[PDB]
């Protein structure tokens, strides 16, 4: 049926303006209104407003009005929402949802949400280091290896192996906040030792707020 | 086994502004319509297409309850084919409405001394409302030919008005609570039934 | 403005019947809907018009609404269903508001007691050239939280540069965590060998690495 694809999790400084996109697939774009809902970390859901793709009617909540601007683009079947005069308490995950019913408001499908964090700037890309399989991994039938991202700004970061192809036996761990105030995490994969040399494993790391893509090839150190 | 929650719709303590009327879908229960007209307290109880007392012998795929508040003189605009401020711009009934309209004076509740200006109603719109259509937008109306580059200004007006509900008001302007019950039969099994459907 | 009342959290044994309430003044007058937000993901609609399920939602989900409470009932709950649940209504009464609830943290005290899987990784050569040395200790698929982790240099307890994440579930509905030990490139080679020691439910397992490997 229906999907709502959002924009990247931009991350900006206080007082700035951040604009997010949301494109709908499958259904007649103008038939259903598009609502925006944000989520403060570890807290509940806040309704932000909605915009009607049919006519461009924009309705906002009392709190965010005067800062939020919702717009539509039917030629691309895409809505957008713009939030200006950001403060720290605006650090939240912003989803777009489809208003199935106009009289009784309720939401069919949701965007995956984009994380907008408002802190004292200093966005950084990650440090990427490979983890070669050990000699106790080559003795096992299944060896273990992976990538390690280090000291990037508190952000979302994505690690996919062979650009989202190898998935069986991969664990991507929670990002840890070092005492330095930087995030770091590790992405591990268990692969049979019979294919350590035959197959090449490359991990792709992507950090949208810093706009950094890294393709790191994991070797076995001779 | 659970009967339809009409008691909590009328006896509800809070009602919505007419341009922001609330609709609830009633399904999967037995509605005892008698208790409505047994409560012979309503100033308006008018049924179209369906006999109120025989409603208890009726079955529907879905019922819809629309709740809001208006000033009593405007009550008569809650009817099919009616024309006026509320009918054109707030809440429009189709010319084939099969259902009931119930209203009762709530001056003691929704008229607070010094005014209860919370309850609003729409004043303009670019087109008259389609049946069962709700509009709660707040775009600044353009009566003037020139485009409204101004939130407020000459020929650019804020399109909402406040009901000045005060306890000493005229009765014609006293607040009245309004419920519209519409009966929709759909090509699917009925879900709301009267008690006498046996 | 008018607002919805949800409990903090409700916890049940597997296969029991979980009930999450939603409180509001004559909340029966409006239609409520329930959304499941699984752990750290996009939310998805489970219940709409107070009873109906979207095609795909299992039948053990069932809603109701009357008086001052709407209730979501999940019969035969499993560990997968463990998530957050939000009841949302439309309230144009209070100035065009789409009102949500405070959420509720459903929790299943899962019977499985899973012993953890732990892998230790010495710092890579490339990191060493960056004048850093970090040891990575990865633990996964353990059901009770593994509160006890430790690092030992040459069999001596060390806490210099130890970071450890809060245990967190995974797709397995079991718990995972990670611990990083920070060291300069010197001390990594100087000490005989380092070890990550992990205890859980009173059971201890450790993994040891040494810098002399493939050097
Ligand atoms: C609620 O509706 C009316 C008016 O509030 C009240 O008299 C009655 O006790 C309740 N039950 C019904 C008729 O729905």
């Amino acid at each position: 049926q229906v999907q709502l694809v959002q924009s990247g999790a931009e991350v900006k400084k206080p007082g700035a303006s951040v604009k997010l996109s949301c494109k709908a697939s499958g259904y007649t774009f103008t038939s259903y209104s598009i609502n925006w809902v944000r989520q403060a970390p570890g807290q509940g859901l806040e309704w932000m407003g909605w915009v009607n793709p049919s006519n461009g009617v924009t309705v906002y909540a009392q709190k965010f009005q005067g800062r939020v601007t919702m717009t539509r683009d039917t030629s691309t079947s895409t809505a957008y929402m713009e939030l200006s005069s950001l403060r720290f308490e605006d650090t939240a995950v912003y989803y777009c949802a489809r208003e199935r019913d106009q009289l009784v408001v309720y939401f069919d499908h949701w965007g995956q949400g984009a994380l907008v964090t408002v802190s004292s700037a200093s966005t950084k890309g990650p440090s990427v280091f490979p983890l070669a399989p050990s000699s106790r991994s080559t003795s096992e039938s299944t060896a273990a290896l992976g990538c390690l991202v280090k000291d990037y700004f508190p952000e979302p970061v994505t690690v996919s192996w062979n650009s989202g192809s190898l998935t069986s036996g991969v664990h991507t761990f929670p990002a840890v906040l070092q005492s330095s105030g930087l995030y770091s995490l590790s992405s591990v994969v268990t692969v049979p030792s019979s294919s350590l040399g035959t197959q090449t494993y490359v991990c792709n790391v992507n950090h949208k707020p810093s706009n950094t893509k890294v393709d790191k090839r994991v070797e076995i150190k001779t | 086994t659970n009967l339809c929650p009409f008691g909590e719709v009328f006896n509800a303590t809070r009602f919505a502004s007419v341009y922001a009327w609330n609709r609830k879908r009633i399904s999967n229960c037995v509605a005892d319509y008698s208790v409505l007209y047994n409560s012979a307290s309503f100033s308006t109880f008018k049924c179209y297409g369906v006999s109120p007392t025989k409603l208890n012998d009726l079955c529907f795929t879905n019922v819809y309850a629309d709740s809001f508040v208006i000033r009593g003189d405007e009550v008569r605009q809650i009817a099919p084919g009616q024309t006026g401020k509320i009918a054109d711009y707030n809440y429009k009934l189709p010319d084939d409405f099969t259902g009931c309209v119930i209203a009762w004076n709530s001056n003691n509740l929704d008229s607070k001394v010094g005014g209860n200006y919370n309850y609003l109603y729409r004043l303009f719109r670019k087109s008259n409302l389609k049946p069962f259509e709700r509009d709660i937008s707040t775009e600044i109306y353009q009566a003037g030919s020139t485009p409204c580059n101004g939130v407020e200004g000459f020929n650019c007006y804020f399109p909402l008005q406040s009901y000045g509900f005060q306890p000493t008001n005229g009765v014609g302007y006293q607040p009245y609570r309004v419920v519209v019950l519409s009966f929709e039969l759909l090509h699917a099994p009925a879900t709301v039934c009267g008690p006498g459907s046996h | 403005s008018y607002e919805l009342t949800q409990p903090r959290s409700v916890s049940v044994s597997p296969g029991q019947t979980a009930r999450i309430t939603c409180g509001g003044d004559n909340i029966a007058s409006k239609n409520v809907h329930w959304y499941q937000q699984k752990l750290a993901q996009a939310p998805v609609l489970v219940i709409y018009y107070d009873s109906d399920r979207p095609s795909g939602i299992p039948e053990r989900f069932s809603g109701s609404n009357s008086g001052n409470t709407a209730t979501l009932t999940i019969s035969g709950v499993e560990a997968g269903d463990e998530a957050d649940y939000y009841c949302q209504v439309w309230d144009s009464y209070s100035g065009h508001h789409v009102l949500f609830g405070g959420g509720t943290r459903l929790t299943v005290l899962g019977q499985p007691k899973a012993a953890p899987s732990v892998t230790l990784f010495p710092p890579s050569s490339e990191e060493l050239q960056a004048n850093k040395a970090t040891l990575v200790c990865l633990i996964s698929d353990f059901y009770p939280g593994a509160v006890e982790v430790a690092w030992k240099a040459d069999g001596s307890a060390v806490n210099a540069g130890v970071e450890t994440t809060k245990p967190s579930k995974q797709s397995n509905n079991k718990y995972a965590a990670s611990s990083y030990l920070s060291l300069t490139s010197d001390q990594w080679k100087s000490h005989k060998s380092y070890s990550c020691q992990v205890t859980h439910e009173g059971s201890t397992v450790e993994k040891t690495v040494a810098p002399a490997e493939c050097s």
